[PDB]
């Protein structure tokens, strides 16, 4: 009878072993806190911040359950704005320390187990880069390096071979005495976009991103990949307005970009460059991000980003939605979700951030109210929740002051430094005249109060991450919404095996009353909530059929069933998943078949 | 002659306890230089424990010890030969099932059921040198591999260090027929269990190069992921090697009661909690069989009586203790 | 001894192996003997070719040494040109044959070893497909499988939405009086362009592949490849006379088509088609091939479809050059060569067709001279040589007949029966009134007379194409060119181990003196012929300084040396190869490293 | 005991000769048809010599005939012996080295020192039940998955087809030790053979509904190309089994002289000079057995004079013709 128990059991693990799916890789499991590195945290007390400063709040990013950091790009830089011009790839700039400053943050990063990923602008360099300078001589192999084009400029003013226009301006072809030719931009007048048609140039960027690989970054997020390649032909765009004058056209918006943006070939290099990347990915534990970040575009441009079933392209691309969103309701958040999971392909991972270097802060765009309720909708989604930096507590605009750098005044009001204490420049200093004004009411918003006292905005961060974290439903399982209202967003995570379904429902309304015996069918007399977007009413209990809601109120259902919705014949169009599975009870392991 | 001696001495020394120990050795330690100098001391506690022996067994030659004698019948036929029999298969389960789980840890289910069938295949094997070369490949190339890249607490790391060193206390029973033991088999040690000990070293520094000290704490199998950082394209050899000479490693009534009370023993107990359960009446009886020659010496006892009042195992006290003097 | 001399020959083996390069598959050696179904031998005695008369004719394609047959499209069409608009891609017409008579002729080819290559237009369909025919009805998902835009259509004329125009008229937007909407054809009235952007229709694609590739078709040739997906936004496109005015246009050529040739996603389609036939690849002797065959486009968009080294597209598109140069000379031929060989990545098969259906005859566009030039330079060539049928002889062009059905009228003169015999109408029929006249010089020029004469334009054919299968210099080696002239095109073919090498000398010029001396170094008094395109002076003696040639003259030399031009360091970007490999006299087998 | 006697006889003739026969045996009848007829005829051929045997060697217990003795003593040692052990050898070779060259055949030269280094191995061996097992599966895995998608230049045929038929003139060597062999021994073999003979025709025909019949002629591993064909993902179970049971099938001074002369007749044969050069010599003596007997018959005689008059090479008539005229 031993004789055969015996082979029972090794046919029971390689049952086990054959059943088991995939792993969840570090960038799919653990949300991420993307980082300012100059408004984080200042050690050297320069005014700025640095990469020690964050080396300094470490225990603070584990504090909210992150896995990755996402920092800012950190480059020596010419121009600290506008897509982020570099003139070193190699090198960092006198800010944010030196080359040690650096190796020492990444290697007590891995100590703690977190991850790390670095800002990559492969598009364009700066004016001040060496091989921008030997271009302009023509020097060797370097005389290529960059688009140039013959072209007029006599007594007055130049003239550029077509319309095309540049992103911040006019004219995105511009005259050098050295050359006596123009050179293509597309970005800014210091901001010469590097030719990616010379194969020494495309392999050049290959010798940068292994460069930072064996420093250990961890992955990359490239910036700008849309403007990678031209078209060849200088042809003049399509302008918007067919009887405009010539001679007058200098705003990006009144020209149809088909000949500078998503050019045949582009996604090719994108696809090289995971494919440089794969070979540090070896490594069990040691895998390479990258992510494409391609904002200002429609969804199907966005999801030809994911890659195709047989070639690899990327993880993701970042979800630029729900951050250009102003004013929220029932159906703009409705509409942005079922945008993204509808068009991306089956299999892959999604995202969802709500704020940005670039944009404006969640309670200045929105309002104190709706900070709490969209902070749940970025931990309740299937995507990797992507967290800006001083948004998880509520951190408002700044004005718009007057710097002596080259920096934007408008998307400028983010980058105020990170309030910590309530002490000078709300502990982000100790010294004085900061780079950027902190904001005014720090006293009453910062990490030290917000940690003190209950049911504050920095609480419900940090028990949505834990249960994110902690419960299988939120990490990988399945995403059901129902149908769509105008005051109020549900949507119900499932998983085969729980026996236990979770039901989010946010407002996003003017204080309305909700029916839930409407919606899902088969829910008990009384319901529990989990953690709200108020920290005060958990373990309570409402009835089904009418439920008071505020304004900024979010709630989260638990039921035991196993009567999921992913398995009805109606909610068949409306359930999306990523990886499917199974769970099992008895066996604490995943399964694929069940 | 001599280096006959030696070589069959470092043979039965070096066993498959030099790639698991560093992992639990370490989480103790807490450090590398404390965890080197621990495993120095494991290595000349071991030296001085080979050497007295060799001069307690060519003298009464259980049989170096009424009572105490029984006991030592009783406890070697649950807790010290079953629970040895039982860790083996264990290292082995979760070294030959580690490469299929990369990025996490495997299940308890499926490595308890492993060993389990490990457990039942070689007891009836047994019941109707080729792992010796093919481990000391894999020591031998971790180091040599590792040099061409490279130019309370403190208890529990004793414990998982001296889990390596397996096999020095019966070394007498197996040198006595090679020549005379005059100066041959005390000479045999003394630069044979030394030699291993500076091998395992050479082998420890090895793991701290190319991985940091961070990376061996979340790593199951140490030598299945430097496998693949250091022989990148012939990555399958270290996790197989590893495992076909854990399974070599490992009197039809006494097989079957060390194989059905071995399999209860990693239900509850995972392979850090029989270590520490094995070690501990182990050493107990260690301790009582130098006071016995008593009534080297001064170290080997100042040192096992730390190692028994510093824990101080309650699912232990009541099996050894208490299970015999209710039969007796 | 002996036991370590058994592992030393253990180590020899495993060597052997580990260092023996991939073998060439079916489609790298050996040379292609393109065949029109309709005009190469008639067995029912009908009038039209069939397919039966290719298997009777079988024995004569082995006596060529071909390899490969590439049968143009036979499908069921209402349109036998005008890329050939299929209507029925799963049943074949009544002529060539039926379904029964396909499979006997695929069966008997693999019999005598040849391979077979059947045509494939994915791009469009024609009006009396099952797939339009319930389109304009909107019956079930057939609904979106064409590209409709509603368009405005009343009393006189219709107004198409944009003005894309098609490559054979006017106005690619046609209106239907069934679905009230304009449908986009691009290429004839009763030819609308399949919608590939439905996944419906591009799983559909599939389904055909696989239905041909279980008979054993043994690999296709895709037609249409850049005009599958067009652009979403309907918007104009450039015009190249922009003074010109509008309702005027109507000329394929005076339009810059940026939206609707090579969009962005159409290589990924073409990457797909790839991916479906590799699932019947597996075996090791039965490899499919596809070819893209993109015609009228620049040389770096031609290249385009050989993949990527990490990425797998196609095998090579076929070489539209050397067919559409009416006169040839020394540097319109060397640029061609060069053309193809320094744009084409490496690791890469190239290929070479001297003429094809669309084209005029080779003695009808060079002359008579250049027949036994240009059909030297076919095989001497690296890539692989493509012949069309009637091409092995020289088959001049017929004047263009009136037929009653829907053909071109240009490029029909080389859709001309195959001359077998000199008996009525050259042996290609018994039957009368065939579908298109017989040439009329077909007494003299026909497969049997060139037979039993000796010094004729087949014998050359054969030994060619012999010399290319025996000689390993021809099918795996080096291509270094000699300078340039306008008078003579000299190229070496070598190869590491062979200590010998092949000097082709084509003169393409008016009967000049070459000197040798002046190109080569290092070459005796004395130099043997090989095949010397005219025959009889083969194995005769001419001396370097100073070679006699003819209009259409070319000759092969065969010098024994170790002096390989390709490792001088003056020949290094002249000198071109695919698998670099290394031969070994004393043990015959293929060497990596040397 | 009967069905012990039945497994015995198929064990000894299911041998490496089925996979290497119909490469050979269908360049010679070129059809489908014709070469199951000549493989029905070889296994009733070998049916009945085999029950010849079986009442010629139970009545006289070399043994079954002076000259003739010493000739095939003679015969056994060089051209029988040796030669078989050569061409099992060179199964083994063609077998293991197929897979590295898919679209092409492998070279001469690595087939002969792979085949010579082969039987250096063995013979170093064997100076010094697994296979069979093996053998017999990779027989059933092929007549099963045939089964599930199916529902001068004569004497040649017979060479190739009898190698597979190897081991029906040594059965009474090895089964007059089971019981009594009045009824036990030649009712083992007149449904034993045959039953290897509807073996045999089973698994031919699995060949002939995957591969065409042009594709057997240009194959000289027969049993790979149907491993990738039919079992796409498992497709190195069966060049792997077939080596390992190959490798099993094929005294210092006589393993010495067996591998010495063996490898002077790879270097100027191939793998089908050599099969025509054993069968030869070995039908030849066949033959003398068959008329050492007599000295159904009907047949037997018509059909024995035709194997031998239809092949009648240059360096046989000088061993046979030439070896032993100088020593009488
Ligand atoms: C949108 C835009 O920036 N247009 C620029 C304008 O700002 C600038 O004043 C002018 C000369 O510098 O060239 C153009
Ligand atoms: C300027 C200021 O706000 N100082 C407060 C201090 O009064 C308080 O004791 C401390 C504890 O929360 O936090 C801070
Ligand atoms: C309750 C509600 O908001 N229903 C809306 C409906 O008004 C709208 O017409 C439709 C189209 O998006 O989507 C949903
Ligand atoms: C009409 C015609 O040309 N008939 C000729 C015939 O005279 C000749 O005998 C035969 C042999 O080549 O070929 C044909
Ligand atoms: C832009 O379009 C509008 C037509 O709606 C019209 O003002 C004109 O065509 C354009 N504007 C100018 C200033 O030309
Ligand atoms: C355009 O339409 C008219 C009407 O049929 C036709 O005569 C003309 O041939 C078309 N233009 C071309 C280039 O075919
Ligand atoms: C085409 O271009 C030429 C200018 O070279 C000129 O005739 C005009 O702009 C265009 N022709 C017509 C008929 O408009
Ligand atoms: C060779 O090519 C160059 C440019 O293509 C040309 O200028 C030159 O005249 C050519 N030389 C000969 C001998 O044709
Ligand atoms: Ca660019
Ligand atoms: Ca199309």
């Amino acid at each position: 009878l031993t004789v055969a128990s015996v082979l029972v059991l090794i046919a029971a693990t390689i049952a086990i072993i054959a059943l088991s799916p995939k792993c969840l890789d570090w960038w799919q499991e653990g949300p991420m806190y993307q980082i300012y590195p100059r408004s984080f945290k200042d050690s050297n007390k320069d005014g700025n911040g640095d990469l020690k400063g964050i080396q300094d709040k470490l225990d603070y990013i584990t504090a909210l359950n992150i896995k990755t950091v996402w920092i800012t790009s950190f480059y020596k830089s010419s121009l600290k704005d506008f897509r982020y011009g570099v003139e070193d790839f190699r090198e960092v700039d006198p800010i944010f320390g030196t080359m040690e400053d650096f190796e020492n943050l990444v290697a007590a990063i891995h100590d703690k187990g977190l991850k790390l990923i670095i800002d990559f602008i492969p598009n364009h360099t700066s004016d001040k880069h060496i091989w921008f300078q030997l271009s302009r001589t023509r020097t060797g192999k370097y005389t290529d390096y960059y688009i140039w084009h013959d072209c007029t400029h006599e007594n007055g003013k130049t003239i550029p071979p077509n319309n095309w226009l540049s992103v911040y301006g006019n004219s995105s072809w511009h005259f050098d005495e050295v050359r006596n030719q123009c050179y293509f931009h597309q970005f800014m007048k210091e901001q010469p976009d590097l030719n990616f048609r010379n194969p020494d140039v495309q392999e050049e960027i290959k010798e940068i991103l292994r460069f930072w690989l064996t420093k250990g970054v961890d992955g990359f997020s490239l910036d700008a990949v849309k403007f990678l390649l031209e078209a060849k032909h200088l042809r003049d765009e399509i302008q918007v307005n067919k009887t405009q004058i010539p001679d007058t056209v200098t705003q990006y918006s009144e020209l149809y970009h088909d000949f500078t943006t998503t050019q045949v070939g582009m996604h090719d290099i994108v696809r090289s460059f995971r494919q440089t990347m794969d070979q540090y990915s070896t490594e069990p534990g040691r895998y390479r991000f990258m992510g494409t970040e391609a904002y200002a575009e429609s969804i199907d441009r966005t999801v030809m980003y994911y890659g195709l079933p047989f070639i690899q392209e990327a993880d993701f691309p970042f979800n630029n939605y729900l951050s250009m969103l102003d004013t929220v309701s029932g159906n703009s958040v409705y509409e942005v979700i079922t945008s993204w999971m509808e068009n991306m392909p089956e299999g892959k991972w999604p995202n969802w951030m709500i704020g940005g270097p670039d944009s404006s802060r969640l309670t200045s765009r929105l309002g104190n109210q709706y900070v709490n309720v969209m902070n749940m909708l970025l931990f309740t989604l299937p995507g990797t929740p992507i967290t800006y930096y001083g948004e998880e507590i509520g951190m408002g605009n700044i004005v718009a002051a007057n710097l002596n750098e080259s920096y934007d005044i408008n998307t400028l009001r983010s980058k105020s430094p990170m309030q910590w204490d309530n002490s000078s420049n709300a502990g982000f200093s100790e010294a004085s005249n900061t780079w950027l004004p902190t904001n005014s009411d720090y006293h009453t918003v910062n990490v030290d109060v917000q940690k003190t006292q209950p049911r504050s905005a920095l609480k419900l961060y940090q028990d949505l991450s834990l249960l994110h974290a902690n419960e299988l439903l939120l990490n990988r399982g399945w995403f059901c919404h129902l149908r769509n209202d105008s005051h109020y967003v549900v949507y119900t995570r499932e998983l085969d095996g729980i026996d236990r379904i979770f039901i989010v429902v946010l407002n996003f309304g003017e204080s309305t009353l909700l029916n839930l015996h409407n919606m899902i069918s088969g829910l008990p007399a009384k319901m529990r909530i989990r953690l709200s977007t108020n920290s005060a009413d958990k373990g309570s209990k409402v009835d089904t059929s009418g439920i008071f809601l505020d304004k900024g109120e979010g709630l989260i259902f638990e039921h035991n069933t196993k009567n999921l919705l992913h398995r009805q014949t109606a909610f068949r169009d409306r359930c999306f998943v990523s990886n499917r599975a199974c769970y099992s009870s008895v066996l604490n392991i995943l399964y694929t078949s069940c | 002659g001599l280096i006959s001696g030696i070589s069959i001495i470092v043979g039965t020394i070096i066993g498959s306890g030099i790639f698991v120990s560093p992992k639990s050795v370490l989480s103790n330690t807490e450090a590398v230089g404390p965890c080197l100098i621990i495993w120095a001391a494991c290595g000349v506690l071991a030296t001085l424990g080979a050497l007295c022996f060799a001069e307690l067994g060519t003298m009464i030659t259980y049989l170096m010890e009424p009572i105490p004698a029984y006991l030592f019948s009783w406890a070697s036929l649950i807790v010290i030969k079953p629970t040895s029999f039982a860790i083996i298969c264990l290292s082995f389960s979760e070294y030959v099932c580690a490469p299929f789980y990369v990025g996490c840890k495997p299940p308890q289910i499926v490595v308890k059921c492993l060993a389990a069938a490990a457990i039942l295949f070689i007891s009836t094997v047994n019941s109707l040198n080729i792992f010796t070369a093919a481990k000391l490949v894999i020591v031998a190339i971790i180091i040599i591999s590792g040099l061409v890249l490279l130019a309370g607490a403190i208890s529990l790391a004793f414990y998982n260090g001296l889990w390596a060193y397996d096999g020095w206390n019966q070394l007498n029973y197996i040198t006595e027929e090679l020549r005379n033991p005059y100066r041959n088999l005390p000479l045999a040690i003394i630069i044979g269990i030394p030699l291993v000990t500076a091998c395992y070293i050479l082998m420890n520094v090895s793991y701290f190069t190319v991985m940091t000290a961070t990376e061996l704490l979340q790593s199951q199998a140490v030598a299945v992921t430097f496998g693949d950082r250091v022989l990148y394209p012939a990555s399958w050899i270290v996790p197989l090697f590893v495992a076909f000479s854990t399974i070599g490693a490992a009197p039809a009534p006494a097989i079957i009661f060390y194989g059905i009370i071995a399999t209860i023993y990693i239900i509850p107990g995972d392979i850090n909690s029989l270590v520490n359960y094995f070690s501990f009446a182990a050493w107990l009886f260690y301790g009582l069989t130098i006071l016995g020659l008593i009534v080297i010496p001064v170290l080997m006892t100042l040192i096992s009586v730390f190692l028994v009042l510093a824990p101080i195992y309650l699912y232990c006290v009541l099996f050894i203790l208490s299970g015999l003097l209710f039969y007796f």
